RNA sequence: UUGAUGUCACGGAACCUUUGUUGUCUUCGACAUGGGUA
C-alpha cells in the first residue's frame, strides 16, 4: 500500500 | 404571518447593526411564542424561501446572539386592554415566560423591570374569595419587591425600580401587611430623583412629606393641571398638600 | 504541484466506500474483492494512493482503482423540481442543519 | 430545648386545568467488477 517507497526499474518507449 | 415577518427581516438585516438585529429577534421571539399557544397561527405550514441564504443568516444570528425589549412591548400591550379579564390573562403569559431569565445570573435590568411590573399588575387583579386578603396578592407584591431589590442592589437610585418597589409596598399596606424594612430608605431616594407629575406618583411624595416634613414637593403638587381623567384623586392630593 | 480536497469530494469518496462494502452482488471470496471492499475502508487517510480528477486549483473526483464508480455530486433531491419535493422533507443543501 | 392561671392547628384535601397525538401501501430488476492491449 505504499507505506514504504520502493525503487524499481521502469522501461518506457 | 409570523413566518412572513421573519422572511422580511432576513431580506434586510445587517448583523453589525443593532436596529435590524432587534427586529429579527422580535420576529423570531414572536413566532416561537405563537407556537407554544395553540393559536390559529400554528396552521401556517409554509417555510422560509431561499434556503441556503436563510440558513446562513439564521446561523450567524445564533452565533452573534434582547429578551427584555421584546417582552417590554408585550407588557405595553396589556395596559391597553379594556377588560380586566384580557389584562389578567396576558399578565399570566408574561410572568411564565420571563421566569427563566430572572433565574439567570446575567439578567438584564429591562427583563427584571418588566417581570416585577408584571407581578405588581397581576397582584392588583387578584379577586378576593373570602374575608381574608388574597394570599396570592401578598405573594405577588412580595415577588415584585424581590425582583426590584435585585436591580436596587446594583443601583440604589434606579428611577423605575424604586417606583415599582414603592408601588408594591403601598399595596402591602392596603392589604393589612406592614411596610417592608427599607420603606423609609427607598422613599428618600425617590425624593432625591426629583418630582414626577403623575397622579400615581404624587401619593409617594406625600408619604415622604408625612415622614420627613419637607415642603419642597408640596407647592409642585398644588400647581398640577386639573384636566386629567381621575380628577377626584388630584383633588384629594391637593387637600392633603393644603 | 498539489491540489486541495474540498469537503464535497470527501463526502463523495465516503459514499463510494459504503457502496463497495455494501454490495449484494460482491464475490463470496474476499480475496477476489478489492482492497476497499476487503479491508472495509470507511475513511480516506494519509499515504493513500488514488486516482483524482482536478480542475485548476481544486480536485473534483477520487477513485481507488483505475476503473471505478462515479459518485454523483448531488443528492437525488436536487435532480427533481423543488416544487415536486415533499412539502415537509429533508435538507439537501450544503452544510448541516444540526 | 419549653414556661405555666388561657394553644379549637385532628382550624386548612397540594387542590384546580391539558387526548401520546400526527405523517408513511411489508414494498421490489438491472447489473456487479478493473483494467487489459500496445
Ligand atoms: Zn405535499
Amino acid at each position: 500500500a505504499g507505506e514504504k517507497p520502493v525503487r524499481m526499474w521502469v522501461k518506457r518507449f | 404571518n409570523p413566518i412572513r415577518d421573519i422572511q422580511d427581516r432576513l431580506k434586510t438585516a445587517k448583523f453589525d447593526n443593532k436596529d435590524d438585529m432587534m427586529n429579527l429577534a422580535s420576529s423570531l421571539y414572536k413566532y416561537e411564542k405563537q407556537l407554544m399557544d395553540s393559536s390559529e397561527a400554528t396552521l401556517c405550514q409554509q417555510g422560509l424561501s431561499n434556503r441556503p441564504n436563510s440558513f446562513s443568516q439564521l446561523s450567524q444570528f445564533r452565533d452573534s446572539d434582547q429578551t427584555g425589549k421584546f417582552w417590554q412591548n408585550e407588557y405595553e400591550a396589556c395596559k391597553n386592554f379594556q377588560t380586566h379579564k384580557e389584562r389578567r390573562e396576558t399578565l399570566e403569559q408574561i410572568i411564565r415566560f420571563l421566569q427563566n431569565g430572572a433565574e439567570e445570573k446575567d439578567a438584564d435590568d429591562l427583563l427584571l423591570k418588566t417581570l416585577a411590573r408584571a407581578y405588581f399588575h397581576r397582584g392588583l387583579l387578584y379577586r378576593p374569595k373570602g374575608f381574608s386578603v388574597p394570599a396570592r396578592k401578598v405573594e405577588a407584591m412580595k415577588k415584585a419587591i424581590a425582583y426590584c431589590e435585585i436591580i436596587l442592589d446594583k443601583n440604589e437610585e434606579e428611577s423605575e425600580a424604586l417606583r415599582i418597589w414603592l408601588y408594591a409596598a403601598m399595596e402591602l399596606r392596603r392589604c393589612g401587611e406592614e411596610y417592608p424594612e427599607n420603606f423609609a430608605e427607598k422613599l428618600f431616594y425617590l425624593a432625591n430623583d426629583g418630582f414626577i407629575s403623575e397622579l400615581y406618583d404624587i401619593r409617594l411624595f406625600l408619604e415622604y412629606t408625612e415622614r420627613e416634613e419637607d415642603n419642597n414637593f408640596l407647592d409642585m403638587i398644588l400647581q398640577e393641571n386639573q384636566d386629567r381623567e381621575r380628577l377626584f384623586e388630584l383633588c384629594l392630593y391637593k387637600a392633603r398638600a393644603c | 504541484e498539489e491540489y486541495e480536497i474540498p469537503e464535497k469530494a470527501r463526502i463523495k469518496y465516503k459514499e463510494l466506500l459504503r457502496v463497495y462494502n455494501n454490495n449484494p452482488q460482491a464475490v463470496p471470496e474476499s480475496v477476489f474483492q478489492s482492497r476497499v471492499a476487503r479491508e472495509n475502508v470507511e475513511k480516506l487517510k494519509s499515504g493513500d494512493l488514488v486516482y483524482f480528477k482536478h480542475n485548476e486549483k481544486y480536485v473534483e473526483d477520487i477513485v481507488p482503482v483505475r476503473i471505478s464508480r462515479t459518485v454523483d455530486d448531488r443528492m437525488i433531491g436536487k435532480r427533481m423540481s423543488a416544487d415536486l419535493r415533499p412539502c415537509h422533507g429533508d435538507w439537501v443543501e450544503d452544510g448541516d442543519l444540526s
